[PDB]
């Protein structure tokens, strides 16, 4: 779930923080 | 409609806020 799936809004950036290296 | 959405390949920008410097495992499937 890291593709452009987030298109219905902006997706919480903090939620994407778990993907960091 | 030019908002800060994430469709096509603009999501990398959102993931940039994640770590940015350290980078991330951007391997969108």
């Amino acid at each position: 779930g890291i593709g452009e799936q987030c298109c219905t809004s902006i997706c919480s950036l903090y939620q994407l923080e778990n993907y960091c290296n | 409609e030019v908002n800060q959405h994430l469709c096509g390949s603009e999501l990398v920008e959102a993931l940039e806020l994640v770590c940015g410097e350290r980078g991330f495992f951007y391997e969108p499937k």
